């Protein structure tokens, strides 16, 4: 039996060193061959090199040798990787997977993969979210349904949007992730409700921070 | 993004069909397929008929027995029938469309405008 | 150097059956692999030799094909066929993926809950206003437009697509314009109007200056 | 895909018609050679089991592959009886197994702890005991990982290129025999000086209807000096008497 569990999310300025690693659990270090690969937000899996622990033999990509070095112990039983002068396209997860090629006769595929790691470059630092309602018109009702809006913007990094103390979930709307030009990311959640309930129904929206530990509520209201 | 809209009418008797004389704006039609297709309370879109380039009328399922002979008139991106009004059995709303691959014959959609209908 | 392409998004109902091809340039020698992965997660091996299945995957999922090609190719789509599939080849040390072809689970087409709202005067003392376009379950492609003072206007509203909804197969399109309070207040009226796939026409939803 | 030199594959034939001819008349098969039997011979002989053995190895080591023969494969990790009778079929693999800088998953014993007995396999990696020092990690000079890969590289000449090999082991007694050749068979003749073949015993000879009581597990018989006095129809199982005319 083997498995896998790679490190947590990291974030860094860019020009500078990342470190990452994943540990060889399960099995042993010497009958374990690890290897990493690149999935970049919006392209598919691509490979980064590979370490056999005993072995001692190390390859990489042909477009990220020197940019990226491998290494591996038995010590610590996990093997290290460490991207140097990172771009800003190096934003991206970083997936440690179990080389099968290593031993009898099996085949150079991934039959056991870890969790991911989530390293992001920016310019903006760990901070909390800016969060304000919305303030829909009265005639903007529309076959017994309305919407209701709750924005974010300026965070940095998931957002738990919910609405009701996160008692509502039908017709949620979300965005993914979207970075403005101040190295900042954003996300907003709107819902359709009942529009009779508009005006008699109480319904506020939550957020939630989880790298800066903070939370901000907020009642939507109506105006004309 | 194409524009799509709907004529019709003329309820004469009970003969059963339904009159469509669906129209389009701002593409070139002729290098697409326009079919129709009906929804019924909890069913899926069903193929029913297609105006086809071939000029031998519409290709039809066998859901509708003798009731439909689609046509179109390119020259003014609108399509034409030869069957009776309606029928209260052919009252279910309807949905025309065009399919969106040069020339061919699979279903791709984007469809149009639709109204609803009733006779005795 | 050698490369491939899966060919890149499908849709189909539970039943069917689907196949799926990664071209490439030169004969890999039934060196190749495919992966189940929802989008942007931990895949799982499906296939790894081009004729044996692993242990813990159904024979529901299969394939075929050697040397400069491969098909897979699933026997009958379900429910939990939700997700993307990597077609991999390993025949040399540099390791390469394909794309990645998506495909959907089939529930027929549905008419967009289309609708609007204006800033809050939260957003509004803050010398910035927004305006949120809306569409709700509905395929996916869409496009939003605004028209100020009656007149044309594209290119400053934020478009983001959600993903597929699991329940009925739908989109939703989730829109926000983002000015100034200056180009706020020079405007006499800020209008919405959305195109989409399946709609009767550009739906207008406007407001003035006061409300 | 094929198995490494250790942990080598196996795989067992019986009740079945063996068409060599479809395997000698393969291109690839550079290296083809028999012990006990010759290859245009297979066709017409029959054997009570055959067993497959398959591997990957390098260009010049395919020579290890033969009966009392010495170096790392043939002590360590695929070692052939002195009595071998069979074939040893290999052709090279440079277009399936070659990686540059890669395909480790082809390796090989180098030290045991002792030399390995024929036709045995040591699934086990176990790291061989050094004795001056304990091990039960990883240690230096005796405690190495056993195991080492080829990493068949493309730049490598035929003194390392990978070659894929398959050693076809036959048994050749005469017990119930079930792996006989594309042979057709002929109807019997009895009384008269007649050459027979009997499941690949070929002799010459007058036949009898025997009555000797043959036990239901018996398939031969013989008198003084290994003379074949009787056999059983592999047909309709009738003892016959065989007589010198
Ligand atoms: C073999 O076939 C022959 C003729 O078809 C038949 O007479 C004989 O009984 C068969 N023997 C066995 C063991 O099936």
């Amino acid at each position: 039996q083997v498995q896998l569990v790679q490190s947590g999310a990291e974030v860094k300025k860019p020009g500078s060193s990342v470190k990452v690693s994943c540990k060889a659990s399960g099995g042993t270090f010497s009958s374990y061959a690890i290897s990493w690969v690149r999935q970049a937000p919006g392209q598919g899996l691509e490979w980064m090199g590979r370490i056999i622990p005993i072995f001692g033999t190390a390859n990489y990509a042909q477009k990220f040798q020197g940019r990226v070095t491998i290494t591996a112990d038995e010590s610590t039983s996990t093997a290290y990787m460490e991207l140097s002068s990172l771009r800003s396209e190096d934003t991206a997860v970083y997936y440690c997977a179990s080389l099968a090629s290593y031993s009898s006769g099996w085949e150079d595929v991934f039959d056991i993969w870890g969790q991911g790691t989530m390293v992001t470059v920016s310019s903006a630092s760990t901070k909390g979210p800016s969060v304000f309602p919305l303030a829909p018109s009265s005639k903007s009702t529309s076959g017994g349904t309305a919407a209701l809006g709750c924005l974010v913007k300026d965070y940095f990094e998931p957002v738990t949007v919910s609405w009701n103390s996160g008692a509502l979930t039908s017709g949620v709307h979300t965005f993914p992730a979207v970075l403005q030009s101040s190295g900042l990311y954003s996300l907003s959640s709107v819902v359709t409700v009942p529009s009779s309930s508009l005006g008699t129904q109480t319904y506020i929206c939550n957020v939630n921070h989880k790298p800066s530990n903070t939370k901000v509520d907020k009642k939507v209201e109506p105006k004309s | 993004q194409v524009q799509l809209q709907e004529s019709g009418g003329g309820l004469v008797q009970p003969g059963g069909s339904l009159r469509l004389s669906c129209a389009a704006s701002g593409r070139t039609i002729s290098r697409y397929a326009m079919s129709w297709f009906r929804q019924a309370p909890g069913k899926e879109r069903e193929f029913v008929a297609v105006a086809r380039r071939s000029g031998d009328g519409a290709f039809y399922a066998d859901s509708v027995q003798g009731r439909f002979t689609v046509s179109r008139d390119d020259a003014k991106n609108t399509v034409y029938l030869q069957m009776n009004s309606l029928k209260p059995e052919d009252t279910a709303v309807y949905y025309c469309a065009i399919d969106s691959d040069t020339f061919y014959s699979g279903s791709y959609d984007y469809w149009g405008q639709g109204t609803q209908v009733t006779v005795s | 150097d050698i490369q491939m392409t899966q060919s890149s998004s499908l849709s189909a109902s539970v039943g069917d059956r689907v196949t799926i091809t990664c071209r490439a340039s030169q004969g890999i020698s039934s060196w190749l692999a495919w992966y189940q992965q929802k989008p942007g997660k931990a895949p799982k091996l499906l296939i790894y030799d081009a004729s044996n299945l692993e242990t813990g995957v159904p024979s529901r999922f299969s394939g075929s094909g050697s040397g400069t090609d491969f098909t897979f190719t699933i026997s009958s789509l379900q429910p939990e066929d939700i997700a993307t599939y990597y077609c991999q080849q390993y025949d040399n040390l540099p390791l390469t993926f394909g794309g990645g072809t998506k495909v959907e689970i089939k529930r027929t087409v549905a008419a967009p809950s289309v609708f609007i709202f204006p800033p809050s005067d939260e957003q509004l003392k803050s010398g910035t206003a927004s305006v949120v376009c809306l569409l709700n379950n509905f395929p996916r492609e869409a496009k939003v437009q605004w028209k100020v003072d009656n007149a044309l206007q594209s290119g400053n509203s934020q478009e983001s697509v959600t993903e597929q909804d699991s329940k009925d197969s739908t989109y939703s399109l989730s829109s926000t314009l983002t000015l100034s309070k200056a180009d706020y207040e020079k405007h006499k009226v800020y209008a919405c109007e959305v195109t989409h796939q399946g709609l009767s026409s550009p739906v207008t939803k406007s407001f003035n200056r006061g409300e | 895909r094929f198995a490494s030199v250790y942990a080598w594959n196996r795989k067992r034939i019986s009740n079945c018609v063996a068409d060599y001819s479809v395997l000698y008349n393969f291109a690839p098969f550079f290296a083809f050679k028999c012990y006990g039997v010759s290859p245009t011979k297979l066709n017409d002989l029959c054997f009570t089991n055959v067993y497959a053995d398959s591997f990957v190895i390098r260009g010049n080591e395919v020579s290890q592959i033969a009966p009392g023969q010495t170096g790392n494969i043939a002590d360590y990790n695929y070692k052939l009886p002195d009595d071998f009778t069979g074939c040893v079929i290999a052709w090279n693999s440079n277009k399936l197994d070659s990686k540059v800088g890669g395909n480790y998953n082809y390796l090989y014993r180098l030290f045991r702890k002792s030399n390995l007995k024929p036709f045995e396999r040591d699934i086990s990696t176990e790291i061989y005991q050094a004795g001056n020092k304990p091990c039960n990690g990883v240690a230096g000079f005796n405690c190495y990982f056993p195991l080492r890969s080829y990493g068949f590289r493309p730049t490598y000449g035929v003194g390392h290129q990978p070659y894929r090999v398959v050693v076809l082991s036959f048994e050749l007694l005469h017990a119930p025999a079930t792996v006989c050749g594309p042979k057709k068979s002929t109807n019997l003749v009895k009384n008269k000086c007649v050459n027979f073949n009997f499941n690949g015993l070929t002799g010459t000879g007058v036949l009898t209807e025997s009555n000797k009581k043959f036990l239901p597990f018996q398939q031969f018989g013989r008198d003084i000096a290994d003379t074949t006095d009787a056999v059983r129809d592999p047909q309709t199982l009738e003892i016959l008497d065989i007589t010198p005319c």
